[PDB]
């Protein structure tokens, strides 16, 4: 039964304590959905890469011959679990970057979710390098020379700077670091392999404990802007259950819905087809952009003249989220209570979505001339949250 | 004193244990320097012919000419990276030396003057010390 | 309201970036190449049954391993160089796992996987006139079919030269005067198609089973919905 | 500084609750060591096996090539990782044993701690199954055979019993399960690799979550026996920190000194000699017997006459454990308090510890009769808890 | 008191348990095999240097490719069998990685290490006369070290007959009335055992550590143990 | 009613996806039996003739005997697992058959006249389906 259970864990006193009593705000919009959504596909491709650790092999010799001949046709529904793991790194990249962009709409940064924000950078930190050293794994035709170009940009810091160009032969990331040195050989394949299937996921799922532990410990943020109403103000909270847990796992199952889709229907740009041809290292595909969670920073870098230069901004525009809650400051909140934080929200998310657009048309002057227009409007919103800050200070 | 030493204590030992785990992991050291030196005595090569060797991958040429892109004049020995251009096959030697297999030819100095492939050769970093290259 | 507006704009752009990003691109000028439409019934179902009680992908096979198993090894069906023939052991191929060919989901005991080291050291490393005379080594027609598509695989063989400026493949199936290679390329593509694509079996059980799952989750969420919202009334 | 992070993360109202205001009690002995010193020796093989994992590859033809070759000389330092990997794996296996018998002494498995006993087994169970395909790995000369010698032991169900004579050819964990089906091959090596490395150690992470959660909800027992006095008795506590919490901390440094000692100086045993010999599954090894951890049950195998019955015997011996909880049933707790059980849990400490010791010598009839002599002793302890139970009812 | 005798049974057992059950069970009887006291220094220090500026480790391994490598294929150090001289590639050896022999913690670019399923598909696959003659393949030198011990590699060579009833592996250095086979076949035991043990730098690196890393863990146990002694006297 | 429909529903969908997890990695279905049929045709062998095969693993012989341990009487046509006993060789065929790595001789029966080996080899299951042995 349940009251031996309850006598010896108290699993009651845990779910009337954590469901019934726990009292969410009530107004909470949709977009709050996709921290689940995230979880959810983290679960996704814990599940099915647990499938495929089974079957692939980290050698040159037998990557793309695991992947691709027994995975595929050998394995019974291994085509299927190769499906759901190829969509769901897709699918978990595009659930993080919306979860974080209307994170940053709503100003979930601000105090005293300056920490949360903090481990969600080093979340998306990290599964950044989970994606990026997942895809070399089937030694495809075009994932090994994507790992190539990718590996490289840490290079061309070494290159000459227009100050102290001492930068030759030193934070050397290519022989170091990835691409194992001169040589991606069999050994970087396994060490590659390894970090990316277990190093990864583990100080992932560690990372995502303490992000969710510190969303606890800070309370959700209601999208109105009033960020509390402490000891009165009743009848807008309708605790979590059963307002929200049945709210979340019906767009749980929607969103399930909408990924069994891809996974079964539409796949031909998941695994794309000329990935399907076995890597060598002496011929180099036409079009070998990165994958599209890092095609708003290739547009960045590669429009730049100078490839220096264009892996400093590559870095800057990585590095002023983590400023992000220091670098915004006001007593307002939301995106709703702020109307001039909207207008540079929007410039930001257009001219985000158009970077990684124009990051896979071909480089050509006129697409460098448009991805510099837009990497300006990019870097205006942030080079405008502390005067919008400093504006609204004085009300 | 103890409330301290205990901490400087369990920092060496952090310290030592993440060397320790860097060394192992992330640290192809010695090993992907390979090859940086790659000795070729110039001595050796003869008049007209082409030796094939790897440097910094696979694949490099060491091409000599005793006469006359166009990058470096004439020096008579130096080292291209020997793969084909628009598809990655690789010329043989022998005068022009081309690919079979969609008949790309390429001047010594790596050019072309048939071109299947758009661009030529790109021409490796080298240092000369005395009659070794780099 | 306003908030009307909101949503059909973050929605909206959302949705038609993750279109263009994830589906039909119309910014990428990736060319397309089609089938001769002369026959294209030889290549959309390559396990339909034919006289000799020989289905096409059958005939295909045999079509490849006569004229195209002289440079080209299509592995996952066993198919090497014909120098030696075969150039697999001779003695053992069975000591080297070297397995059966078992597609989906169904072996073949006459036909072995070797893997690629095992390969092309003990055959193409002891080297015939392939890598010499050719300059690169005929690659691997195993995986070709997923990489390039049946219009690309047409429209390189039987014209080798058009698709590729230059490339010592030959012609191997002239047509202008021999009305009768069209049909044979699209044999043996049609058979390059049946080792990488499911029969006509396993393709629709797939896509009952992706129909049932689809309609499974869209089901328990409106399941959960109405619990919600019959479970709200009762307290309010 | 920390009043930044306390603000945003309540650091100090966490530690002042779990640390300083836990009260633990103050009678303590050594043995309530051992669930911190398994907890630490796991955290040492997922460290240890982060960096294995990089470079070892689950080939038949690779395999003793990357963990022989590769790991011992080409990769710094890579000896050191494998000798504290399987130095860890028999720590990890004796530490175990201590817990769980020392945890058997004190009758930690009685009101209301039933659910963190059966959790505890779940842990044994599947420690037993990480242990046990992690030894595949190598491919070394015994480890193959003694890997198919513990995958032949579900196969003599399938021998004709004494009733019933059906088993044959069903629950045939011998084609189904390990070994593959008939023959150990590449694909099977890699399975195994692929479920030891990731599928076991996560539900290992799970269940020792839920085991340390339920040993907090059910709180310490005291050695004893009284269970609590509540609302009084003070002086008898001196809460956990930092009476505890460096009584611990000085008793893992010293085990992890007598650890380095083995992983350093004498390591003879646990990376075996003749294991570095390539497996053969032509020849087979002399003495081939299973691992330490699986001798005391080998033992009650292989001694009695009967191979199913024997088998019969191997899982009543592991099922006699669950039941164990349920099986002992008395107001009394402690060994100190129970002069009858304190002789039974002796009688069953040393024989158990003979059947580990004679499952190292070879099978001879002596052997067998001692073998045994000595699961009696071992069944003795099982089919007497009841007895001392209903005696203790009565006074 | 009571207490203590429980101490010293409950941990007295589980030591002596744990004693004849991690080194030295002393009811094990298996054989024991050592050197011949006849020279016992070559075995001792391989990289021990000798005339013409050689150590015996180097004398080892040309005795080895000399008398030995007609068979036996010693990987991890790059000797393959001497049919074909040498069995590997002839011509390239390098396009297999295939890499060259880095063992600790020193390269040797000379020699190169190939994978079992490469090697013995080139190889042994167009099968010499080894297994067909004598019946089983001499197996592998690479880690018979570590797998046999010194003294079952000198008493095996020199006298297999012996060590095994029938074995079509010579005598091959025949004592009794050759006086100059004790000490090759201790040179070729030293060269083993210089392939799978660290050279007196690195066999000294671990110790040192090994004795550090001990001291640390005992120490930092100690402080801590003083440092909760001290502070439960400021509170009591 | 909806309360029950949705846990009919989740337990349908949670047992199917126990299935194909299970189909995936615990299953090595209709490929593991390989083989328990081992077509071997017994019009095909010739008299004081053995026939390699495999069954159950590797390896398996094929005697077949006009004339004549000794489990069967005489069938003239059986089945033995041969590899060698104590170290594992192959035996050669040819009347005994022996392997030549350490003199071990063999009857073709099984049994041993001249034995380093200590013990026969092991007899595998065999059926007689007319001229077809398994
Ligand atoms: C068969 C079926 C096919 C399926 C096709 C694929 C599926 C597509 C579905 C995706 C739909 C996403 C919906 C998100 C929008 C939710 C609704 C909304 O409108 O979200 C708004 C903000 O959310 C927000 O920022 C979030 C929105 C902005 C996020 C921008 C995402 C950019 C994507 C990545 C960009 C690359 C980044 C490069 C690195 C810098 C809410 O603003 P409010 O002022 O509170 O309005 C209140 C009203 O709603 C009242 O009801
Ligand atoms: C260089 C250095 C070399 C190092 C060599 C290796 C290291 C060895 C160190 C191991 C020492 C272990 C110490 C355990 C004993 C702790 C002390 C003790 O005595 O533990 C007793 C009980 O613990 C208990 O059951 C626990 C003891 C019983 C556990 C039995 C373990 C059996 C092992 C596995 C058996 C195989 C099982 C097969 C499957 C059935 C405590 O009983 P009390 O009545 O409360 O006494 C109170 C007094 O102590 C007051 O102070
Ligand atoms: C997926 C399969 C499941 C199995 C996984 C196993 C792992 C965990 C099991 C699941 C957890 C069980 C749920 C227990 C929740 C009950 C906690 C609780 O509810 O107890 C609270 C204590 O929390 C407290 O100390 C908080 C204690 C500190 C929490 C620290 C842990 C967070 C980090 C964990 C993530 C890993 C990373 C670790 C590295 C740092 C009491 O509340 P208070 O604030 O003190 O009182 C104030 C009142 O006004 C409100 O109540
Ligand atoms: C450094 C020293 C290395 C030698 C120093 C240098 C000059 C010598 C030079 C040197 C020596 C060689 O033998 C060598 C061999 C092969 C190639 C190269 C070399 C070489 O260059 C010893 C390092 C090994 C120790 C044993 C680390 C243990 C390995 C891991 C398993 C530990 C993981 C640590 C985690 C991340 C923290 C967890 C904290 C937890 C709460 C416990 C706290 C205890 C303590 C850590 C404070
Ligand atoms: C069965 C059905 C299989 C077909 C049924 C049989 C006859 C058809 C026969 C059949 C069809 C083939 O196409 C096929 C192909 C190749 C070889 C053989 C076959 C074959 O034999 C679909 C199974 C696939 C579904 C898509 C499972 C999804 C895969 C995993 C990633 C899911 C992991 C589930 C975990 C363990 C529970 C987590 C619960 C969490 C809270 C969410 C709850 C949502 C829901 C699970 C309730
Ligand atoms: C004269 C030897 C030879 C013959 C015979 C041959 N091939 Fe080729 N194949 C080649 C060469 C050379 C290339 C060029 C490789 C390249 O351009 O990268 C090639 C390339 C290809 C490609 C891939 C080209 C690309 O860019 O994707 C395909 C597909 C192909 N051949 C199909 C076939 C088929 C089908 C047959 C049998 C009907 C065949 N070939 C017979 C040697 C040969
Ligand atoms: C006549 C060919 C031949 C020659 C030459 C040869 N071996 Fe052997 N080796 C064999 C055979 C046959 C065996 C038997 C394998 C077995 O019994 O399992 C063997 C076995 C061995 C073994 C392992 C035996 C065991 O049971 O562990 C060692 C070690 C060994 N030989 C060493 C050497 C050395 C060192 C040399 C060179 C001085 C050498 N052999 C030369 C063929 C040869
Ligand atoms: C958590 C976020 C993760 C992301 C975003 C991610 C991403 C990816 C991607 C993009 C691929 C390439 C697959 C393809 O191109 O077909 C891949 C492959 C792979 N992943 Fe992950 N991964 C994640 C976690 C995991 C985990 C937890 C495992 C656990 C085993 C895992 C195991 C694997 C394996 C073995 C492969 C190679 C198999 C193959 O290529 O088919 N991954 N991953
Ligand atoms: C695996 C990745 C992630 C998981 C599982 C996850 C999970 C969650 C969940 C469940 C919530 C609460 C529900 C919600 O707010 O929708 C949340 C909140 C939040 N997350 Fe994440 N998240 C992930 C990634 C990220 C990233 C990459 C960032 C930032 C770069 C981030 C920043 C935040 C913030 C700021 C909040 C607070 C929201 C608020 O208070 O309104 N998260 N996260
Ligand atoms: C948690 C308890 C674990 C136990 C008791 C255990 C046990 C073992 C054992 C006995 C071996 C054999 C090593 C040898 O014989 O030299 C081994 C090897 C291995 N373990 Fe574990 N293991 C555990 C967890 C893990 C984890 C978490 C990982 C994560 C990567 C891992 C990765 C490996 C790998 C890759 C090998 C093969 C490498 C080699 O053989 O040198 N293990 N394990
Ligand atoms: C990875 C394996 C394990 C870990 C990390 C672990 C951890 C712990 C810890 C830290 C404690 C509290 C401190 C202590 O009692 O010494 C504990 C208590 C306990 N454990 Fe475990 N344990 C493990 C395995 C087991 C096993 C295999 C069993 C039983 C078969 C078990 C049964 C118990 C019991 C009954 C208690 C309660 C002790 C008491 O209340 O006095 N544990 N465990
Ligand atoms: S590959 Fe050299 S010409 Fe195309
Ligand atoms: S192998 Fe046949 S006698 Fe030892």
């Amino acid at each position: 039964i349940v009251d031996w259970i309850d006598e010896r864990a108290h699993v009651r006193e845990i779910y009337r304590t954590q469901m019934v009593e726990y009292k969410v705000a009530k107004n909470l919009t949709f977009p709050y959905v996709f921290g689940i959504l995230a979880l959810v596909t983290f679960a996704i491709q814990i599940i099915s890469g647990m499938v495929l650790i089974l079957y692939y092999k980290p050698s040159i010799a037998d990557a793309f011959d695991s992947a691709t001949y027994s995975i595929m046709g050998e394995i019974p529904f291994g085509w299927l679990f190769r499906h759901i793991h190829a969509t769901g790194a897709n699918f978990f990249m595009a659930i993080v970057y919306l979860h974080m962009f209307t994170g940053i709409y709503y100003n979930a940064y601000k105090r005293p979710r300056e920490l949360v924000w903090i481990v969600g950078w080093l979340i998306y930190f990290v599964l950044i390098l989970t994606a990026l050293s997942g895809y070399l794994l089937p030694w495809g035709q075009l994932s090994y020379w994507g790992f190539i170009v990718t590996t490289e940009i840490p290079g061309s810091l070494a290159d000459a700077p227009i100050l102290k160009p001492i930068f030759k032969a030193i934070a050397e990331t290519i022989v170091l670091w990835m691409k194992g040195g001169y040589v991606v050989t069999d050994v970087t394949l396994g060490r590659v392999f390894g970090s990316h299937v277990l190093i990864y996921p583990l100080i992932l799922l560690a990372l995502v404990g303490i992000h969710l532990y510190l969303v606890r410990a800070a309370g959700i943020s209601n999208p109105e802007g009033i960020e509390y109403d402490k000891k009165k103000n009743p009848d807008k909270f309708v605790p979590f259950h059963p307002y929200m847990t049945l709210k979340e796992g019906a767009y749980v199952m929607w969103y399930l819905a909408v990924f069994f889709f891809f996974v079964f229907f539409h796949i031909s740009h998941f695994l794309p087809p000329e990935n399907f041809e076995p890597a060598n290292p002496l011929k180099t595909p036409a079009h070998i952009a990165p994958e599209w969670y890092l095609l708003g920073y290739y547009e960045v870098f590669r429009s730049i003249p100078s490839k220096f230069w264009g892996f400093v901004a590559f870095n800057a525009l990585l590095l002023l989220l983590l400023l992000l809650p220091f670098l915004d400051f006001s007593p307002l909140k939301s995106a709703r209570r702020r109307p001039l934080f909207f207008v540079m929200f929007v410039i930001f998310m257009i001219s985000s979505m158009a970077l990684t657009i124009l990051g896979t048309m071909p480089p050509t002057p006129q697409n460098a001339k448009l991805g510099l227009i837009f990497a300006a409007l990019v870097f205006a919103f942030f080079i405008s949250l502390p005067i919008i800050s400093f504006i609204e200070y004085g009300w | 004193f103890i409330s301290i030493g205990i901490g400087a204590l369990g920092a060496v030992g952090g310290l030592g244990a993440l060397y320790a785990l860097v060394r192992v992991m992330l640290e192809p050291s010695e090993i992907a320097a390979l090859g940086a030196k790659t000795e070729i005595d110039v001595s050796k090569i003869q008049p007209m012919q082409v030796r094939v060797t790897s440097w910094k991958g696979k694949t490099l040429f060491a091409i000599r000419l005793p006469k006359d892109y166009e990058i470096l004049k004439g020096h008579d020995v130096f080292a291209l990276v020997g793969v084909c251009t628009h598809l990655g096959c690789i010329p043989l030697w022998k005068p022009v030396f081309h690919c079979p297999c969609h008949g790309g030819l390429y001047t010594p100095y790596g050019d072309v003057i048939g071109g299947p492939p758009p661009r030529p050769l790109f021409i490796p970093p080298q240092k000369l010390e005395g009659n070794k290259l780099i | 309201t306003w908030g009307l507006i909101k949503t059909i704009f973050f929605a909206g752009s959302t949705l038609v970036f993750f279109f263009l990003l994830w589906f039909y691109n119309p910014f990428k000028h990736v060319e397309h190449y089609e089938v001769d439409e002369e026959v294209k019934a030889i290549i959309d179902n390559p396990w339909k049954k034919t006289e000799s009680g020989k289905t096409i992908a059958e005939e295909g096979r045999e079509l490849f391993i006569a004229s195209c198993s002289s440079c080209h090894s299509l592995r996952y069906d066993g198919i090497y160089i014909m120098s030696v023939a075969a150039n697999p052991k001779w003695k053992n191929i069975e000591k080297t796992s070297g397995r059966p060919v078992y597609r989906f989901g169904t072996l073949y005991k006459d036909r072995f996987f070797v893997p690629k080291d095992v390969y092309e050291a003990f055959a193409h490393d002891d080297i015939q006139g392939l890598k010499a005379s050719l300059g690169q080594v005929p690659p691997d027609l195993s995986s070709m079919y997923l990489a390039r598509g049946e219009g690309y695989l047409y429209q390189f063989i039987l014209n080798p030269q058009k698709v590729l400026p230059g490339t010592t493949m030959p012609q191997l199936f002239n047509p202008q005067f021999d009305p009768q290679a069209k049909e044979k390329v699209a044999k043996i593509v049609a058979y390059m198609k049946s080792v990488n694509t499911p029969p006509p079996k396993e393709s629709a059980k797939r896509t009952v089973m992706g129909v049932i799952v689809i309609a499974y989750f869209i089901v328990m969420g409106l399941l959960l919905w109405k619990y919600r919202e019959n479970l709200l009334k009762r307290l309010g």
